[PDB]
This record gives C-alpha cells, structure tokens and sequence, in this order.
C-alpha cells in the first residue's frame, strides 16, 4: 500500500500474500461476527482504493452481504458527490480533481491516480472515507447477521451468571445504538433480566454498583 | 463371584467403564463396583429418570413424557398451555409411576413456581438441559415422531382428538413389537422394576452387614493380618477389602470380631 | 437413628406413611416409629391379575371414579366434573393404556351402559361383567379401600387446594409408601410384581417355538462330514440338546453350528 | 394359518401391527402378511447402505472416521497426509467390510478428487454432497470419541493404537439404549433382519408369477385366475376378489 | 430377466463374479449366468475361533486372517516384517470383530512381545499349532482373484482389498448360497438371539426332576424324553423313571 | 445368446412369430422365447 519513505518520496508497495491469505481464511472460518471490524481495520492500514477494492473481491461465497456492501458503497458515494461541491477551474500539472464516486470506490480510478492524490498537498483522506463507508456496511452487515434480540436474552434458574453476562454483552456490541442508550441497558438489564436470588442480592447492592462486584456477589 | 472380582478390576484398569457394567457384566453387588470404581484414581441409577417433550397438533399442544431405560410413553393434550396441567401431570405419574429424577430441557412453563411446588413436595429431584445418559439422545425424538406418524394414521377411525391420541399411545406401548427380545413395553418397565425391587432387597441384605471387624489369615502364614472391612459372607467364603485390594479367603483362615 | 427421626417426621407431616413403611426404609427402630404416628393428629386373594373392579361415589358434592385391582388392592382414582359416559370411556381407554387389563367389573349405572363403554371394551378386547360381583372379598376390600380413601382425603384436604390434587396425594401415599396388612408392602410393589410374575407362559411358549424353529449343522467324534438340518431344543456353553428324526443327541460346542436358513 | 388369515385381517384394521408381528402372533407366512398391510388403505428402508464421513485434528494429525447413520456404529482410522489416496483406501476398506449403497459428507477437497469418485463409481456407490436429525447424533458420538481418546492416551504410545482401543470400547462395550446392548448387536440385527426381508421378498416375487385355478365343493368348473400366496400340506392358499382362500391341492390346478 | 443380462456383463466386466452369484442376485436361470461366464476371455466351529497366518507374494509380506467358522477374510500387507504391526493389526481386526481364540504357529512375529501384550489386554486366548485345507483352499481363491484383477491393479495395497471385496461380497459361498459375509452375520445373530433367548429362561422356568439320584434341574420335557443336566453332566432320559416336581 | 434377444424382439415386432421358429432360427433356450412372446401384447 502507500508507504511513507525514510527521509524521501513515498513510492507504491506490493501486497504481501501473507494478508490476502489471512484476510481471506479469518473471513471464511467462523463468521461475519463483529470480531471482524477490527481485523479487517488492522490488514488495511494505509491502503489506496485499488487495495481495498481488491481485498473485497478475494473473499468467496456470501455474495447477499458483497450486494449489501455495494449498494451501500454507491448510495453513500452519491450522497459524497451531492454534498461536496464539484470542483471547478483548469487543472495545474500536478494536481487532480476531487475524485468522483466511482473513483473512491476504485472501480474505474487507476493506481497512478490514487498515487497523484496521496502525494497532493494537502493529501486527500480518500481511502479513510472509503475505510469508515466500508466499516459502516460491515456494521448493518452484522447487525443484519444477527439472529437474536438484547430483550429476550434469559438466564434460567441453575445457569451461571458468568455465560448469561458473556451472551448479554456479545448481543450488547452485535446491536449498534448510541452509548448512552446501551449503558442504560447495561445498567438495567443486567439486574433485571437475572435470577430471582442474584436479583434481590444486586437489589440490596444498590444501584451504580460496578460489573466486578455484582459478578463477585452472585458467586455461589 | 467366582473369581469375578479380579477379572472387574482389570476390565477397570484397562477400561474404566461404568459400575453397573461390571455389576451386570460378572453378577455382583453394585457395591463392589462402586468400590472398585472408587478405587481407580482417574475415576470419580438409570431407572427413574423420565424425559418430558412438548408438541404442536391440530392448534393445540400435548406434552408427552418418556422412560429412558425401558421407554414407555405417556403423553396428554393441555388445553392451554399453562404450568398448572403441567405439575397435575407431573404430580399424577408421581402418582402412578415411581419417579427418582423428572429431566427435561429449557422451558418457560418448567420453570414455574407452581411445578417447583409440586415437585418439592413429592421430592422428586428436577433439572432440564444436556440427558444425563450420553447416549439414547435419539431415542425420545424418534418416539414422538413414531406417535406423531401413527395418530394421523388412527384420527381418521376415531371421533376426538384426546380419544385418539390415547389409542395411539396405548398401540406404541404395548401392541407394538419392537426388535431385540419382541416384546410390550409395559414387559420390559415391569422386569425393570422387579430388577430394581430384587437390588433394593439385596441393598437392605448388605445394610444387615454392619462394621463388623474381620482378620484374616493368607496361606496359613502364621502371622494374622487386619483389620479389613467386611463386604460379604457365603458359600464358605468371606470376601473383604482393605487398602483398595479386595479379597476373598476361606472362613477358616479368617476371624469376625463384634 | 443417623438424624432419620427429623426426615422421618417431615415425611409423615407432609405424607402420614404406616410406621412399617418408617421402619424398613429410614431404619428405626419400631418406636420411634409407632411414637411419629402417634404425634400425628390426623393419624391413630391370589387370582388372575386381569381381574379389575370400577366404581363411582359422590364425596363433597363431586364424582369420583375409583379403579381397583383385585388382586394387589392397587387403587387409581379421578374426579370427573360432569358425569357423562365419553369421560367414563376416558378413564377406561385411560387404565388400558397404562394397565393390560382383561376384565372389569361394574353395577348397572347408566355410564357404564353407555355406548362408547361397550366401544372401548369391544375395540380393547377387554371382558365386560355387570351386576353383583359374585366374590364377597372383592367387596370387602372396595369397601375397605373406600373408607381408607375417605379417610386420606379427609386428612390431606387442608394440605390441596383442589380436590383433584388431594385425591392424586391419596392415592400417591397410598400407592408408594403406604404398607398393607398382608406382609406389610406397597400397593405399587404388590401390583408390580404381580405383573412380573404373571407374563411367564406367553414368553415360555414363545421362546419354546423360536428355539425350535432354529437349524443346527453337527458332526460327530469320528465323522468329518456334517449332518442334516436338526431341529435344535437347548444351547449351553459348551453342549447343545438337538432333535434330528426323533432322535435326541448332546453335541460338544466346538463341532456344533447354529444357523437360521432365511431362504 | 388355521382361520387365523381372518383374525389377522380384524386385529390388522384394529390395530395396524406391522406386517412381521402379524406373521408372528398367528404363525403366518409372510406373503399373507404382506398382502394384508398392502390390501390397508391406512398402510403403504435400505438403513444399513446409509453412511457419513467426517475429519477431525488431532496433535496436528487428521483423523477420518465413518459413521452409520443408524444404531451409531463407528470406525476410525489416522491418516499421515490428506490426499485422495488414503480415502480412497478407507472407503475400499468400508466397501470390502460393510455393503453400502450411498454415503453422505461435506464439501471437502479430498470428497471433490477425481480418485474418490473413480473409486465409488467402481463399487456403484451414490455419493451425496450435503440428514434431517442425524447430526446431532454423529456429533454426540465424535465427543463421545474425543473424550474416550483423551482418556485413553495415558497408557497409549501411538496415536493409531489409542484411536483403534477406542473404537473397539465404544463397539463392544459400551451399552447405549433399549436393551442395555452394543453397536454391534445392533448393527447385527439390523442387516440380518434386512436380508430376511430382502430374500423373502425375492421369493415372493419368484413365487407369485404362477396363476390358479380351483374347484369348490358347490362348482365343479374351475375359478380363477386367482393370485398364487402359499403351497403346502396338500393345499394352496390364494387370493380371489381381495379375499383370502385356502384350496387342497387335490381340487386346484397350477400354471 | 428385465434387462438383467446387460447389467449381468456389465458387472462381469466389473468383478467377473461366479455363475451363482450374478445368477442369483439379479434373477437370472443359471444357464444364461454359465454362458455369461465362460464368454469372458478371462474366466472359464465357534464364531470366536479365527486364524492369521503370513503368506510372501513378489518380495511382500502380507498377513491374512479367516473365520474358520464362516470363511470371512482379511488380508493386509506388511512393509517390513516385524511383530509390531502383527500386534497392530490384530488390534484392528479385534476392534472391528469379536475374537476369542486365535491359531497360530510358534512364529517369532505371531510370540512377539507386543502382539502377546495386545492379546492378552484384550483378554483373548492364545493356541499355538493347527481346518488348514480350508484355509489353504481360500488362499488359492484368492490368488486366482488376484490374478483376474492385476490387470487393472494400479497398487498391490488396492488389488488386494478389491480381491478381499469381491470374495466377501461380490461370490456366493456353499450352503445356500449365501457370501461370507451373509454367512457370519448369520451365525453372529443367531448367536446373539439363543444366548438372548437362554438368560431368559432359568429366570422364569426352575423345576426339579428327580430319576432313578440327586435333585437335578429341568432343561427340556417331551416327546417322551427328559434331558436334564446336573454336576455340569447332560443326561437324557426316557419319560418314565423319571419324576417332575 | 449371443445378441440373439434384441434381433429377435426386433423380428418378432414385426412377424410376431411363433416361439419355437425364434429358439431354431437365433439358437436360443425355449424359455426366451416363450417370455418373449409373452412380453408381446398381441400375442399371447
Ligand atoms: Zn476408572
Ligand atoms: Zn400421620
Ligand atoms: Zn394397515
Ligand atoms: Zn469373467
Ligand atoms: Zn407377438
């Protein structure tokens, strides 16, 4: 990808395999789980559009969320072009327009165009747009990919309280809302929704108490 | 008896397989398995255990329970579907079947407090989730769809669905033969039971059996060794064990003590 | 003696068992149990097992209909709201299902007329007997679980909050726990073995013709050849009793092989 | 065979037994059984040829192991490299132990080779990429042989003597279900009872081609062509206008 | 006979199965399965006892095993000869069959340490010194089958189990008609349902005949005879002088 | 035997001969014909 060079110009690097080749069986192994919005953030550091275009299409099978992904990708680099203004003026060597939505994507856009962007100055974010729109498609991918509610999470009369506060906060960061939304209800589910003797204990525990005591004093 | 002893302790060393394995494998004493199971250092009752399901037919629910060790099948349609029919269900094959321990799986309706009563005061112990047998996992699915095949099959002869159910039920149990043995249902829980009374005799025959200090003599070796725990006395012969070595010597090389 | 009093006390508080049943199960002595029953204020014939009586009472304003087998006094009893026959043949179908039954014995009570009893009896196979049971002995032990019934709910009814419930606590504590006077055992245990004990000459005969169906290839001391298909009568572990011809011959295990010729 | 074809016929639109329990409880032969349940309205398996294949990792080796989908039989075997030759090798074997007609696997590299697909094809073998409920049973036995190697290990030098200890306890004796047997009775009963009924069907297909023709005591001209059920005794069991009759042999004719 | 004599040639192309074999499986008279036959250029005790033998074939060892009782066979090669796969294999063949008793000869290989630990951790008994003309009938059908089948034999590994698959399966036996394999799963079953049949009884039925002795337990009364068995002797005896209590 | 089946059908579909003229003329076993014929809905 673009890497900056010791004291000099920065110059376009290869793709290792080895980032292909991970990227590809994490995303085949086990799920479209929200462990793979970091992952994915973690093998695309500093990436042109061509990269990260050419990331998508490595992965095989679950073509419903790449339509999901592409759908998304062109309404929201419409709304990009119907909100930034269209550049107008002769354009000095050396310097580009503003990419139009089919460039961000990097469908039509070739590597030396991304390469004269990121060497303009004032460098143009362009891959961390295109970064975050990805991010986002991956979140409504998830949240679509989730089989399960927060509200209906139960904990039965004889089950530990350590796998029911596991599942309660896999469905807390599988459903995307504001922060103050969820520590409402992770403030008030959590008692709520327990069994009756662990309920009474976090009642006479009071209210604001931290995750460490409570899960301290339904031990047992 | 007859050398059993020593061959179930190598089936358990090399094997490590279940107490009533053994038990019913050389005829013994549960009793001598259970110690020889205890005695293996990597080491640590299957009638009475019923399994209850819930179905959907014709808009309205049923809940069928099943044995596990001999499989007979009870099942009733509910109404509505409350915890209250479910405990009087409950309470009623307490009633009609010894019941040790109720399994079942994860439920809104097992998990009422009315059930809890009812179970409690019959002091039955309950639980639901993984069957405590490891295999067998089959056998109870592969029951209720046989029931559900033959009540379609028998609803067009018979006037209400509660009738027909019953009749179904009834023909599952006894007039259908299974394979190994071909026999009724009902034959097989009533030789369980009678299994069960006979080592329940056998159970109150070792309770006679009290602390009894023995000492016993090997090879008329002229020291005495001892103390060692009494297990049995017969044809002639004592079996004990002490150190985790159980033994049998002739009475006459051997001294019971009060 | 081991902390078997408290268990003891708490079971006949919430059972009120015969001191027999408290005797042989929590091994105590006979009067602490004797003792436990008197702290309690609410407490002071071999034939053919297909042999079973029905009968109907009124108690506190509602019906029950009470099952008695004859031969064990294994006692199943239900209260039925209304009284129609089509709750009488769910009964029926009921104890069919869950006993194999063969003869029952009623009065001349309009439900037990009805037409969906004599479908019930025709379609279970089961004999049907009106009129007056012709051995007093049966009547005297109706009359005696009647009066013992009537006696538990009495006692237990405070306990329920339904009737329906009291009579299925009845007839648990009779059933399980409670001891007859006769070698002083469960009405469960007596009826169980019974049943037990009963099915003996069908399997016999079964298991008779299943191993006579058998073929058995043989040779003898000196003969290298095998012999015809005998019929074979018993197998053990290293002899076998085979017919071949009207002949009866002990051959060892070793030159015995037993097949059953599916074609 | 007494007057007990009618009585079968009664207890059958009663009770709808199975065909082999009526043949038992009145001494039937099986064609009038046979003929019973197909002549029921109500009434209308190849089980043993039915197989399922699955990998696993062990110690950084691959373990294959074969499962029948019934009575929870299995048979497994370590593999040092995952080519199509070592399965290829494993299902000859299961073909030469056992008769299978179709097996059922995932989508697997080694299951797509063209070397398992000539071999299958070789024995007539339907190969299924892909079980209603049997999951849950074939990965209760895979735990069951995770845990069961996992104890054994302690006295087992090789990995391949402690997965065959394994198989051989679990086969023989370890008692399951109804019955308080093992898999191989199981597995036993299932394929004899099988070919019981596999041959007598085959006899009754040999068996009924024949047409009859009876004299009664009331018309000395022949009746027919009635269906040919039974010989013997000195008389033949048939079947005319769906009713079961029996001739003596003297006063009916074969052709 | 409904298109069975193309599937017939098309399977004898495949297996080259014996006349009473395709005769019997697909419904054929066994004239036309003789005729099938010779048209082919290439053609013309206890359930517990088993024995294992080692036979050398083109510089191979090869290890083979047969139920004396029911003529099934295996057979697997051993690369280089040692004791150690010997006591490998019959672990194998113990966990994929029941065997009791095994013959064999004073050979190092069959006495070696680790096939005597296998045997004996499997509680199996041991004779040494041999029923061999069976053995050696099989093992010339077998090489006969081999040779049919080398022409398409890519590995010696794959025509020996195609050999052992189209002898267990693919060839009808002596008596009846039936393969090995049909044959021990006989035998095995009807062991099984006598020894099911014999815990039943002695359960239920427990009477004693007294003749001429001592208090002997009944074990099978008609026909005008009784035979009972008593201090681990059978005795059969005419219905008189004999008494049933 | 020796293909004999096919041309026969096939002449039989055409003559509808009797099956005797079928076992001489293609040398098959009198079974064969016979079945043959039977397999013949004209013929009987
Ligand atoms: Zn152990
Ligand atoms: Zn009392
Ligand atoms: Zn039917
Ligand atoms: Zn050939
Ligand atoms: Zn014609």
């Amino acid at each position: 990808p673009i890497v900056q060079n010791l004291q000099g110009q920065m110059v376009h690097q290869a793709i290792s395999p080895r980032t292909l080749n991970a990227w590809v069986k994490v995303v085949e192994e086990k799920a479209f789980s929200p462990e793979v919005i970091p992952m994915f953030s973690a093998l695309s550091e500093g990436a042109t559009p061509q990269d990260l275009n050419t990331m998508l299409n490595t992965v095989g099978g679950h073509q419903a969320a790449m339509q999901m992904l592409k759908e998304t990708i062109n309404e929201e680099a419409a709304e990009w072009d119907r909100l930034h203004p269209v550049h107008a003026g002769p354009i000095a060597p050396g310097q580009m327009r503003e990419p139009r939505g089919s460039d961000i994507a990097g469908t039509t856009s070739t590597l030396q165009e991304q390469i004269g962007w990121m060497t303009h100055n004032p460098p143009i974010p362009v891959g961390e747009i295109y970064k975050r729109w990805i991010i986002l498609g991956l979140n409504k991918i998830v949240r679509m990919y989730s089989p399960t509610s927060i509200l209906d999470i139960r904990q039965g009369p004889k089950e530990p309280f350590r796998d029911y506060v596991d599942r309660f906060y896999k469905t807390l960061r599988a459903e995307q809302a504001s922060q103050e939304v969820k520590n409402w209800m992770t403030e008030t589910l959590l008692v709520q929704n327990a069994n009756p003797d662990c309920k009474t204990i976090l009642k006479a525990l009071g209210p604001g108490a931290t995750l460490e005591e409570m899960m301290t004093a339904c031990q047992g | 008896f007859l050398d059993g002893i020593d061959k179930a302790q190598e089936e358990h060393e090399k094997y490590h397989s279940n107490w009533r394995a053994m038990a019913s494998d050389f005829n013994l004493p549960p009793v001598v398995a259970k110690e020889i199971v205890a005695s293996c250092d990597k080491c640590q009752c299957s009638p009475g255990i019923w399994q209850l399901n819930c179905t959907h037919l014709e808009g309205k629910v049923i809940l069928v329970a099943v044995h596990v060790a001999s499989g007979y099948i009870e099942a009733e349609v509910i109404p509505a579907e409350t915890g209250q029919e479910t405990a009087y269900f409950l309470l009623k094959l307490a009633g009609r079947w010894p019941v040790k321990t109720v399994h079942t799986n994860n439920g809104s309706n097992f998990t009422s407090t009315t059930v809890k009563a009812a179970c409690w005061w019959a002091g039955i112990k309950q639980e639901f989730g993984i069957p405590y047998n490891p295999q067998s996992q089959g056998v109870i699915e592969s029951m209720n769809k046989e029931l559900k095949k033959i009540i379609g099959q028998v609803r067009d002869q018979a006037e209400h669905l509660k009738t027909a159910v019953q009749m179904a039920v009834f023909i599952h149990n006894f007039k259908r033969k299974g394979g190994i043995g071909g026999y009724s249902a009902g034959e097989r829980i009533v030789d369980i039971i009678a299994t069960d009374i006979q080592t329940k005799e056998l159970q109150k025959q070792i309770t006679k059996i009290q602390n009894f200090r023995v000492y016993y003599r090997d090879s008329r070796d002229p020291v005495w060794k001892g103390p060692a725990k009494l297990l049995w006395k017969g044809e002639g012969a004592v079996v004990i064990q002490d150190n985790s070595d159980i033994k049998v010597v002739p009475r006459r090389k051997a001294k019971i003590i009060r």
